[PDB]
């Protein structure tokens, strides 16, 4: 019944700071060491900072990389991390951990996005099979969602009726803006005999686009 | 900075199989106090790491008995006796004997299946995009196994680095295959100065590259 629930994440323009709050809710906060760990876009788990207790004279430890910019603190209940001078390299998921006699409890995590970019609507393009040539039994169609910001787009195929044979690739940050793509594999019976439409939403810029895949 | 090296990085298994993962420390994990602070974590997708094992061989409350940890000094082993679906993820070892606390790179547990070559599709820029002064050439490499694959962009037979965006799916639930997206972005000017555009994929499934190409003039 140990509970950690961090808060305080979002976008941050580099050079600028942010303050992360974790309220440890189901133990003797005083007896535990508190920590800040982050996970980078890849396979990179990173220990950031540590705040000990009374017995250990509330010592504080920090990873090389945040030393002089972040401050862990406790409210004997809660722990805070003041992130100052935010660079891009500090972008990742941030988790709060409660440590005690070898064991460790982790919260949910909070995402911290560091980017200069502002809200930008995506450009959606239809990807039809090759410059009027060779394709079609079973044809593969695609949809390209280029340069949007921030974080969340939704892509559907035929308003979500067509679910099988579709692949949706995770968005990747191409120098300050995201790009997403999706493929759908149908049969030559189906296309272009039928209608194949890519449906895209970018709530943050209020966009809702519907793009039909037409033989190129 | 104690180095936690984790082996292997990927471990294909079948459900019901036994799996073992190793971890090595650079320095001894033995604390003056006598404790060995080595932990094992499992991270299922979309969730945070949960500890399975702490202080080498203590299984946390509520963790199935199919998980066990062993080792001493700088050699540690994690053991799953009967792999179940809910066991698939990424396993990390971590030491907390020395500051800073440190972690190993991860070991992914994934389903084993027969090798399958990628189905490659190439897509010239859409009219809508050229109209904007950009030209994105896309290549999908779908349903292949194992995951390891290399993709090369060639323009008029010369290799192109710069402007390539790659994206990968996660092991498919249905068939256990991986998919990948490679997009090369050029200016419309560039796209109009060259003719031959090729996507070449190197995969264990074949000795020679898998090539997919188009000629702009023939568009
Ligand atoms: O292991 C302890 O004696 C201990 C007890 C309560 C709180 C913290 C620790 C603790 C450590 C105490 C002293 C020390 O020198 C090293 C400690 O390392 C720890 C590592 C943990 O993962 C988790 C906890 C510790």
């Amino acid at each position: 019944e140990v509970k950690l629930d961090e808060t305080g994440g979002g976008l941050v323009q580099p050079g600028r700071p942010m303050k992360l709050s974790c309220v440890a809710s189901g133990f003797t906060f005083s007896d535990y060491w508190m920590n800040w760990v982050r996970q980078s876009p890849e396979k990179g788990l990173e220990w950031v900072a540590q705040i000990r207790n009374k017995p250990y004279n509330y010592e504080t430890y920090y990873s090389d990389s945040v030393k002089g910019r972040f401050t862990i603190s406790r409210d004997d209940s809660s722990v805070y991390l003041q992130m100052n001078n935010l660079r891009v390299e500090d972008m990742g998921i941030y988790y709060c951990t409660g440590s005690y006699y070898g064991m460790d409890y982790w919260g949910q995590g909070t995402s911290v996005t560091v980017s200069s970019a502002k809200t930008t609507a995506p450009s959606v393009y239809p990807l039809a099979p090759v410059c009027g040539d060779t394709t079609g039994s079973s044809v593969t169609l695609g949809c390209l969602v280029k340069g949007y910001f921030p974080e969340p787009v939704t892509l559907t195929w035929n308003s979500g009726s067509l679910s099988s044979g579709v692949h949706t690739f995770p968005a990747v940050l191409q120098s300050d803006l995201y790009t997403l793509s999706s493929s759908v594999t149908v049969t030559s019976s189906t296309w272009p005999s039928q209608s194949i439409t890519c449906n895209v939403a970018h709530p943050a810029s209020s966009t809702k686009v519907d793009k039909k895949i037409e033989p190129r | 900075d104690v180095v936690m090296t984790q082996t292997p990085l990927s471990l294909p298994v079948s459900l019901g199989d036994q799996a073992s993962i190793s971890c090595r420390s650079s320095q001894s994990l033995v604390h003056s106090n006598g404790n060995t602070y080595l932990r094992w974590y499992l991270q299922k997708p979309g969730q945070s790491p949960k500890v399975l094992i702490y202080k080498v061989s203590n299984r946390f409350s509520g963790v199935p008995d199919r998980f066990s940890g062993s080792g001493s000094g700088t050699d540690f082993t994690l053991k799953i006796s009967r792999v179940e679906a809910e066991d698939l993820g990424v396993y990390f070892c971590s030491q907390s004997t020395h500051v800073p606390w440190t972690f190993g790179g991860g070991t992914k547990l994934e389903i084993k299946r027969a090798d399958a070559a990628p189905t490659v599709s190439i897509f010239p820029p859409s009219s809508e995009q050229l109209t904007s002064g950009g030209a994105s050439v896309v290549c999908f490499l779908n349903n292949f196994y194992p995951k390891d694959i290399n993709v090369k962009w060639k323009i008029d037979g010369s290799e192109r680095q710069n402007g390539v965006l790659n994206s990968w799916t996660d092991q498919d639930s249905k068939d256990s295959t991986y998919s990948m997206s490679s997009t090369l972005t050029l200016t419309k000017d560039e796209y109009e100065r060259h003719n031959s555009y090729t996507c070449e994929a190197t995969h264990k499934t074949s000795t020679s590259p898998i090539v997919k190409s188009f000629n702009r003039n023939e568009c």
